[PDB]
């Protein structure tokens, strides 16, 4: 009927346009109940410390600690030299350096051989 | 005033016109000028008069330091460290004086561009030409020396230029 | 300065005002304690139109999960009061 | 994080996170001060077409209007003293070529 | 000046805001009419635009195509 | 000395005084916004005078009052250009700021 | 616009180009042409500091207007005759430029008409 | 206490600035530069008492 | 130079013979007094350096660095005495002794007349720093950090030792004056290429050059607060000072031996600035920012112009003050909440307003707002680089943008939004912390008034 | 905002939410009150047309194609109440909300001002301290062995009991705290 | 500079005519006027461009202050779809916003007129990019359209705001500030234009249709 909306990476699919939430089976409902239970157990564990009168300080969150550890210290132990890893490393590591070397060396060679010719308009250029 | 030399910092004779009113209306600028005068310029002048009265009572002076002329780097032999030291200090002082000369010329140029108004492109040509001559000379003497410059590098630059000029004149004489 | 602090009494007068301006509700037989579906004979869509009228009244939007349960005028009064921090 | 329910009672309301819940690897990229992935009214790949088309059309038309300028049916403005030769930088010792205008 | 809300009725107005609003609107219109009475040229143009086809070739200096 | 430079510099100078008084007792009171507004209105009425001088005789000036630093052939100085653009834009901006500060005293009353 | 329509859609060969104009000598069709004169000296325009684009053949009326504005300063509405005079001089300058444009256009049309039709009388 | 604001916020600062400009800043070359004043045909100089002659008898297209 | 040095040494027994409850007071008072006396080295002759004796001399390059060192010591004492309160008297005296020995080694290194003495002191600075990091570091990771800091540094500095003794065998002297006056060009040969590399790589790893920078996040993050302060403010500047001194014997080879280091420094400027945008640790972010700033200094030194040397001096000083201030600001919050994660504590402006002002000012000087001396140095370097090649503006321009981005990102993440609900132990700011921030900030602002003092010898 | 969510929405809840969204976006399109009122009655009618459908499958497909229609025809710029999650005043006063525990770090000279407020605060703190253990015990009593199942909390049931986990709900800062 | 200015004025004007937030509309109007300033810099009319900067300050600040009085009276609401008949409820704000809208659109003998009508005249009569000129004219029409949208939506019709009417503009601070900028928006153009030396060689000779181009476009 109406023109369709196609999702992408930076503009995802709305929930009401998701065929998965309109095709419900009992296993889906049991999964949703399990998720709610997990959310509930975590919420109670947090609220029992949050409302505690005798508790002074910062409640520590193991999920945050896991996130920072995974983002910093767990990365190298899980690294393998792979065709993808090696090629991406070489590219993003030394490609730009040689690109910029070519650019700057070319520019400065042009300028110097232009100075040797007596042709650059260098009048008034005392400061450098 | 007379404090600074008007030959180094010159300015034209400062022609200003006479007021030629054309209307019966009062000029608010001149009334404001009288008000400003008698509220600001007179108390300030009196304060300055008292300050200079107190200054005259205790008058003391300072003297510009004069420096002899020692041998330059061309007449120092290759490993004589004392002649080299004095020549390098002299060359550095001369470099500083040349920077200040270029500064004076640039001040003249800027003052002219501001003063001449809409006619600066024609009325400041002599200032521009003077700057061009000074800038060319300063550039030959010190440009491309780099940091870690020295009298020896300035001498090497001069000698390279002199060789090129001599060879050019020699092959022009064969023409 | 801006508007005077809301008083439960002004709130409840206003909710009753909008409720008797509703055509499906009998004015001479509506009370602050009248159930919408049970006593006044409305359905869910009538109740939705009623919450939307209440947001139009008080100039602030009510979340769907919370509304599902505002089934009498007193509940709407309590919701608005506890939301806008009125004790009297 | 902008896609999450704003009406839920989060432990961290502005972050929209709950204590003890797994955190996305790219949380700091998605904090909603930053990259937003919320669904849009018009499809991606349709916004892109319209934007690129508008900009390309404007550039093409500006280049065209550069080839085909607008002007008035007038002659070049005339200036008295050899086109103000001494005024526009001078050099008063080199005898400019006479620029002389005639009445009409 | 104490004005209190009114709940579904047109708000309470003071005489001062009405007189000031009407005075300034009338001032704008008077100014426009005064200017257009004195400077109608700035809107309608002052000098006539010439028509180039009204121009003889004697004043314009072209010869009659035989030379 | 010619008034033109003194007034153009005082116009900008007096605007810094309520900032200097920021740590003072006046800031902690409810009289501070009115004080800033009054300062800005006085700055506007003062900047009106150099505008008159320019509109009469076309007076323009540059003031290099303080030398900051000099790098070999380049001199950096605190310098002010007081041409047509400056003397015409200063009173306009001061007038608009005066109006918007008087407006703010009402709009932002409960902040 | 009509000149732009004629130049860009019609045969552009028959329309003057605003950048390169005039291409014909100033004495071509005229027997005698009086060369335009100046009322203001270079020194006057330099002492007035007019502007380098206001130093056209109308600059004496501009000096009139400027001196009269400075003279009757508080009454900023007293310089009406001077403003009208400068405007009128500028308008006459502009119609002179328009005559130059029109003169150039006719010559090009006339030259093409005579040259290629003498080619006509030479082809048979 | 009626006119106490205009004396400490306008009068005192302009005393310090005018003193500073008149005796310190203008004690050095090229610190305050004013574009030279316009001259018109028929103007009279104040210093020399010169008179610049008027401007060449307009064609008078009245 | 003896007048500055002996009192610094005196500080040692003064702290060892002080009563248990007066160590901080005594050390702070007399450190400040020493800083005041040092302030007198800023009077410079002009044409040449002040040569006190055969062993020591001061320069316009040197004078700013010495004043910054002496001024940094009392600030380190103020920052340390909070987290060291539970420590025994003997260990507190040992910590203060480490800081004093570090100051003593640093003062001597900057003023040594010849390279071998400079090398010995420049290397002696390693021991107290390593002891501070590994003994008083909070985390387990400090041991690894110490090893990284040591080994990266020695792997660069030992070839320098070989090169220096070789140079004295061939030239007859390592005295810096003789080295300068008798300078001769370096030919283009493999021997000279490797001599250049051995003369340059130690200072490169000290800066640090991009790609040899991995020791710095470790060491600067795992160190106690005073260790981090001295590592960022002063110890990074040893590389710049040494390079500025040593590049006098390297001409004309530098003309093309500098290409790879310039490429590394410009691209890695972009790289480390981008890294700062995705950082979960707040100290890690400040460390990488330091790297980005020192890349700019490396470019300035490699292109060898008077404007670039002036900019490098100004940027070194300004960075030293700003980076120390940022580390202290982060440490206050860490002391509150005992975690370095940046999103743990949010909306701190609602709870600590004056500390939020300090945060804003530090973030504004980090992004080089005019007319701060951070921007003076950065602008001078950017102009010299433009003269060197007009295409550098693209890289320089990009770096300016990313720096503003991550600076304001840090400010917004830590100070704005709403406070984390659970953390309720955020007490008001102490007078000690506010005074520490002010004593960082006031000197920087004061420096803007007299720019020439931090400009250097070229000025 | 105040109610514990459920594991899922029923078909009826989805339908009511779509009804409300369609009405709000229609009001955004239909600016004036009369025209909106007309088209809103037409909407209610078109909604009532399928009110008494018994086939769940066809009802689901009706809901799905209705959602597709809403998405294609939604307003790109719907009206939002100013303090709602997209409003222009949404979180405007969050910078003024200070937690109550900050009051314990006040200097004694600051608490010298306001003696009555702080006496009453000490009373509130006594109340919380003397209720906490009963709250914890009650929550342990009324909760299944496999942890809680929803985010719902029980009320008080005894004589002088308080509803468990009440302190941070009762002592919210305010919504216009300054 | 001319091309950049031309695209900017047209694009901002185009975005403004469909916005529902009042501040967004006035901000897009500001972007459009800045684009116009850039096109008049592009045709080598710097003095003319400067004059517009001075002229536009008055009435655009006044427009924002009027929008602010509306927003505060209507309980911090900024969507024009919930602003009804304020032409009578807020008489002074209405007068001021109407005068500011007439100054923005270049009504004759007003502050906007000297600055904008001269700019359109100079863009019409210069050797200029044709696409830039066309976009400038379309933007001049767009300006009239957005101004119309604000007035029609915010001041005419029946009320569309909540029933607790708190409308009150009887505060001397608001009235005095807005009246000050109102007198500015009415007379500053004339006074300033007549009190400065002429830096521009005026366009005295142009076809009548070209002369009425700004007016014709605005009425359309
Ligand atoms: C330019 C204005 C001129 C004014 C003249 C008088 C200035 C005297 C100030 C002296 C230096 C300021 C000290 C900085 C630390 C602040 C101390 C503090 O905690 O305040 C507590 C105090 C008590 O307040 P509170 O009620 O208890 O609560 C405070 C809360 O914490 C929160 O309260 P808050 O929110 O109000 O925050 C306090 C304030 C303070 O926070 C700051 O950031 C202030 C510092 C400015 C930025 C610093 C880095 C930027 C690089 C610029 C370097 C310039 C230095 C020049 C030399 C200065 C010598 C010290 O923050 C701000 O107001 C916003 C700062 C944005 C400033 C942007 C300006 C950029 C450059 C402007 C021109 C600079 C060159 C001048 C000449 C140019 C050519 C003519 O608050 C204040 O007093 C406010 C400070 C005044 C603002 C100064 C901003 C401009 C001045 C810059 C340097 C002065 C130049 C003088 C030369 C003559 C011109
Ligand atoms: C991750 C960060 C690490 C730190 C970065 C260290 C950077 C070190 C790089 C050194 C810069 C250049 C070194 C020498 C300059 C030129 C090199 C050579 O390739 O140039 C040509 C040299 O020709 C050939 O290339 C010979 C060299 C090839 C053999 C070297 C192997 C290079 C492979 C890369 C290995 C990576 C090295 C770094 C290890 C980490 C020039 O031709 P030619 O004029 O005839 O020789 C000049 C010398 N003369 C005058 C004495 C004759
Ligand atoms: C205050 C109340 C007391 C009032 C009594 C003082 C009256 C005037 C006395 C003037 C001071 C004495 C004096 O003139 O000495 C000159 C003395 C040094 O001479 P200069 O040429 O100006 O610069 C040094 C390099 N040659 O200058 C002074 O100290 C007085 C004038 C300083 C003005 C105030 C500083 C304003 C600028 C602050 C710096 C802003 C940051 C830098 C911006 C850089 C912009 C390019
Ligand atoms: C933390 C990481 C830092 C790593 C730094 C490593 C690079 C350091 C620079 C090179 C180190 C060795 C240089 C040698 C010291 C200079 C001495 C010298 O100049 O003498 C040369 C001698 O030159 C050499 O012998 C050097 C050859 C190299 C031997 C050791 C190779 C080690 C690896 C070399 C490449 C690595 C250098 C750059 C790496 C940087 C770090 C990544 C000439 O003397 P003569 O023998 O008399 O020759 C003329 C008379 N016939
Ligand atoms: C401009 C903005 C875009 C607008 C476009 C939107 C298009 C909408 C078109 C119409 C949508 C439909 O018909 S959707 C078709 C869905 N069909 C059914 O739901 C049938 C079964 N009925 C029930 O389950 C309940 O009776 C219930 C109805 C929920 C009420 O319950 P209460 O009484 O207990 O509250």
């Amino acid at each position: 009927s109406f023109p369709k909306y196609k999702p992408s990476r930076l503009a995802t699919l709305p929930a009401t346009l998701d065929p998965a939430e309109y095709d419900i089976s009992p296993e889906t409902r049991k999964a949703q109940a399990e998720r709610l239970a997990i959310r509930s157990r975590l919420k109670r564990e947090y609220l029992l410390q949050y409302n505690d009168p005798n508790r002074l300080g910062v409640i520590e969150d193991p999920a945050l600690i896991r996130w920072t550890y995974a983002r910093s210290a767990n990365i190298y132990p899980n690294f393998r030299p792979t065709p993808k890893t090696s090629l991406l490393g070489a590219l993003f590591g030394i490609g730009p350096l040689f690109f910029w070397y070519y650019v700057f060396k070319t520019d400065r060679d042009k300028k110097e051989k232009l100075i040797q010719e007596g042709k650059l308009d260098q009048t008034f250029n005392i400061s450098y | 005033p007379d404090s600074w030399d008007k030959d180094v910092y010159p300015e034209p004779p400062r022609r200003t016109p006479a007021p030629a009113p054309q209307t019966s209306l009062p000029n608010p600028v001149t009334y404001l000028t009288k008000i400003f005068d008698l509220l600001v310029d007179r108390p300030v002048t009196l304060a300055r008069e008292f300050i200079e009265q107190q200054h005259a009572k205790n008058r003391y002076y300072y003297y510009h330091r004069e420096f002899r002329r020692v041998p330059d780097i061309t007449e120092c032999e290759e490993k004589d460290i004392l002649c080299m030291f004095e020549a390098e200090m002299q060359w550095r002082r001369d470099y500083k004086v040349d920077q200040e000369i270029v500064n004076i010329i640039q001040e003249r140029l800027k003052a002219c561009q501001q003063r001449e108004g809409e006619s600066y492109r024609q009325n400041c040509a002599k200032e521009l030409e003077q700057f061009t001559q000074v800038s060319k000379a300063f550039q030959d003497r010190y440009s491309d020396l780099g940091a870690h410059y020295s009298a020896r590098k300035c001498l090497a630059k001069q000698k390279q230029r002199m060789l090129a000029e001599r060879k050019a004149a020699k092959e022009a004489a064969a023409a | 300065s801006d508007a005077p602090p809301l008083t439960l009494e002004a709130i409840k007068d206003r909710v009753l005002y909008v409720l008797k301006l509703y055509d499906k509700i009998d004015p001479e037989k509506l009370s602050v304690n009248s159930h919408f579906m049970k006593d006044l004979g409305l359905d869910s869509l009538d109740q939705v139109e009623i919450i939307m009228a209440m947001e139009d009244e008080f100039g602030f939007e009510i979340p769907d999960i919370d509304a599902e349960k505002l089934m009498c005028p007193q509940e709407i009064v309590d919701y608005i009061a506890d939301k806008k921090d009125v004790y009297e | 994080q902008q896609e999450r329910d704003p009406w839920y009672d989060w432990d961290h309301p502005d972050l929209r996170l709950n204590w003890g819940e797994p955190i996305h690897w790219d949380l700091d990229m998605y904090i909603r001060n930053r990259v937003d992935t919320s669904p849009t009214p018009v499809s991606w790949n349709t916004m892109c077409k319209h934007l690129f088309g508008f900009v390309a059309f404007m550039l093409f038309m500006f280049w065209v209007g550069e080839i085909y300028p607008s002007y008035q049916p007038v002659g070049p403005k005339q200036y008295p003293y050899n086109d103000l030769y001494l005024e526009r930088g001078g050099d008063p010792t080199k005898e400019p070529e006479p620029v002389v205008h005639y009445e009409i | 000046v104490h004005i209190e809300p009114r709940y579904r009725q047109f708000p309470q107005l003071t005489r001062s805001q009405l007189i000031q609003a009407e005075f300034f609107s009338a001032t704008m219109w008077f100014w426009i009419l005064w200017r257009f009475w004195h400077d109608s040229d700035a809107v309608l143009g002052h000098f006539p635009y010439p028509d180039p086809s009204q121009w003889t070739d004697e004043e314009l200096g072209i010869l009659p195509d035989d030379e | 000395m010619n008034p033109f430079a003194s007034l153009t510099l005082t116009t900008l100078t007096i605007l810094t005084i309520p900032i200097m008084m920021s740590n003072s007792n006046i800031y902690k009171t409810n009289l501070y916004p009115n004080y800033v507004k009054t300062t800005v209105s006085y700055a506007f009425t003062l900047s009106l005078v150099p505008l008159l001088m320019f509109m009469h005789t076309g007076q323009e000036m540059i003031i290099s009052n303080w030398h900051w630093m000099t790098l070999q052939t380049v001199e950096l100085s605190l310098s002010f250009k007081m041409d047509y653009f400056s003397v015409m834009f200063i009173p306009v901006a001061l007038f608009v700021t005066w109006s918007i500060m008087e407006f703010s005293m009402w709009y932002m009353h409960s902040d | 616009g009509a000149h732009l329509a004629r130049r860009y859609l019609g045969d552009a060969s028959k329309e003057p180009d605003p950048l390169r104009m005039p291409t014909f000598p100033p004495d071509y069709g005229f027997p005698e042409r009086k060369e335009r004169e100046m009322v203001a000296t270079q020194q006057e325009m330099n002492d007035a500091q007019l502007m380098l684009q206001q130093r056209d053949y109308c600059a004496h009326y501009l000096i009139q207007l400027l001196k009269c504005k400075r003279d009757s300063f508080p009454n900023f509405l007293a310089c009406k005759h001077e403003q009208h005079d400068w405007d009128y001089c500028e308008h006459l300058d502009y119609v002179k430029r328009m005559k130059e444009f029109e003169r150039e256009r006719r010559l090009l049309q006339r030259k093409k008409r005579r040259e290629q039709r003498e080619a006509e009388m030479a082809r048979g | 206490r009626h006119s106490i604001f205009a004396v400490t916020h306008v009068l005192i600062p302009v005393w310090i600035i005018h003193y500073y400009l008149k005796y310190h800043v203008t004690a050095k070359p090229y610190t305050v530069v004013e574009r030279k004043p316009r001259i018109f045909p028929g103007d009279t100089i104040l210093e020399t008492g010169e008179v610049i002659p008027l401007m060449k008898e307009f064609p008078d297209q009245h | 130079m003896l007048k500055i040095i002996i009192p610094t040494t005196m500080l040692l027994p003064m702290t060892w013979m002080s009563k248990h409850n007066m160590i901080w007071i005594n050390a702070t008072v007399h450190s400040l007094l020493i800083s005041l006396i040092s302030l007198s080295l800023l009077n410079q002759l002009g044409e040449n350096s002040l040569n006190f004796s055969l062993t020591f001399f001061s320069d316009s390059l040197s004078a700013p660095l010495l004043v910054l060192t002496t001024w940094l010591l009392p600030l380190m004492l103020m920052a340390s005495q909070s987290h060291l309160s539970k420590e025994t008297t003997t260990r507190k005296k040992l910590y203060i002794t480490m800081l004093i020995l570090l100051q003593l080694f640093l003062i001597m290194t900057f003023t040594a007349t010849e390279l071998i003495l400079f090398y010995i002191l420049f290397e002696a600075t390693l021991v107290p720093t390593l002891i501070i990091i590994t003994r008083w570091g909070n985390q387990t990771e400090r041991l690894n950090a110490g090893l990284y800091f040591l080994f990266y540094t020695l792997a660069g500095s030992l070839p320098l030792l070989v090169a220096l003794v070789y140079i004295q065998n061939t030239t007859g002297s390592l005295n810096f004056l003789i080295i300068h006056y008798w300078s001769h060009p370096l030919s283009n040969s493999w021997s000279n290429i490797f001599m250049w590399l051995a003369c340059i790589m130690a200072f490169m790893v000290k800066m640090p050059l991009y790609g040899l920078h991995l020791w710095l996040p470790k060491a600067h993050v795992e160190a106690p607060i005073a260790g981090s302060m001295v590592l960022a403010a002063v110890l990074l500047k040893l590389g710049g000072y040494g390079m500025m001194r040593i590049t006098t014997i390297l001409n004309p080879l530098t003309n093309y031996m500098a290409y790879p280091f310039l490429m590394l420094s410009m691209w890695g400027m972009i790289m480390t600035s981008s890294i700062c945008l995705r950082q979960t640790d707040l100290k890690s972010l400040i460390a990488y920012s330091s790297v980005s700033h020192m890349a700019l200094v490396i470019v300035a030194i490699m292109i060898q112009t008077p404007w670039s040397f002036m900019g490098a001096t100004a940027l070194m000083i300004a960075h030293g003050l700003t980076s120390s201030m940022l580390f202290c600001l982060a440490n206050t919050n860490y002391e509150r909440v005992h975690s370095r994660t940046m999103i743990l504590a949010r909306g701190l402006q609602t709870l600590l307003p004056l500390m939020a002002t300090w945060w804003l000012v530090a973030s504004l000087t980090n992004l080089a707002l005019p007319p701060s001396i951070n921007l003076i140095g950065e602008l001078f370097i950017i102009t010299a680089s433009f003269s060197w090649s007009n295409i550098t503006i693209i890289l320089m321009g990009m770096n300016m943008m990313i720096t503003a981005l991550y600076s304001l990102y840090m400010l917004i993440t830590t100070q704005r939004g709403k406070y984390t609900h659970h953390i309720n132990n955020i007490k008001p700011s102490f007078t000690r912390e506010n005074a520490l921030m002010a004593l960082h900030i006031l000197p920087l602002l004061l420096l803007t008034l007299n720019p020439k003092m931090i400009l250097g010898p070229l000025y | 905002a105040f109610s514990a969510p459920a594991a899922y929405l029923t078909h009826q809840q989805k339908v009511l939410r779509l009804y409300k969204r369609a009405l709000r976006h229609l009001e955004s399109w239909c600016v004036h009150r009369d025209k909106y009122r007309y088209f809103a009655c037409l909407m209610r009618a078109r909604f009532d047309e399928h009110k008494n459908e018994k086939d769940m499958v066809k009802a689901t497909q009706l809901l799905r194609q209705a959602e597709e229609e809403f998405w294609y025809g939604q307003h790109p710029q719907p009206y939002i109440f100013p303090e709602s999650p997209g409003g222009t005043s949404y979180e405007r006063y969050e910078c003024y909300k200070v937690p109550e525990w900050c009051l314990d770090d006040w200097h004694p000279s600051e608490k010298a001002m306001y003696p009555d407020y702080f006496a009453k605060r000490e009373q509130w703190k006594r109340l919380r301290r003397e209720s906490w253990e009963r709250e914890v015990k009650q929550l342990q009593e009324e909760t299944p062995p496999g942890g809680p199942r929803t985010e719902a909390l029980p009320p008080a049931r005894k004589e002088g009991d308080l509803p468990p986990l009440w302190w941070h709900i009762v002592t919210r800062p305010r919504e216009r705290p300054m | 500079t001319l091309c950049l200015g031309a695209i900017t004025t047209l694009f901002t004007a185009l975005c403004a005519i469909t916005q529902n937030d009042i501040k967004k509309i006035v901000a897009f109007s500001t972007s459009s006027q800045l684009g116009l300033m850039m096109v008049t810099i592009g045709i080598n009319q710097p003095h003319l461009a400067f004059l517009h900067i001075c002229m536009h300050a008055f009435f655009k600040a006044m427009l924002f202050m009027c929008s602010g009085s509306i927003i505060h009276s209507l309980n911090d609401e900024q969507d024009i779809r919930k602003m009804g008949g304020l032409y009578k409820a807020m008489p002074f704000t209405t007068t001021a916003l109407i005068i500011g809208s007439l100054a923005l659109t270049g009504m004759p003998y007003l502050t906007g007129f000297y600055s904008k009508d001269l700019i359109i005249e100079a863009v019409n009569m210069s050797y200029t990019n044709a696409w830039a000129l066309l976009m400038t004219l379309i933007a001049t029409s767009l300006t009239a359209a957005y101004s119309t949208r604000i007035i029609f939506f915010a001041f005419l019709g029946k009320p569309r705001f909540p029933p607790l009417v708190l409308i009150n503009e009887n505060n001397p601070l608001l009235i005095n500030s807005i009246k000050r900028l109102l007198i500015g928006s009415i007379f500053a153009g004339f006074i300033i234009s007549n009190n400065i030396p002429p830096m521009t060689v005026p366009n005295t000779t142009m076809p009548l249709y070209m002369k009425m181009t700004a007016l014709i476009v605005t009425i359309m």
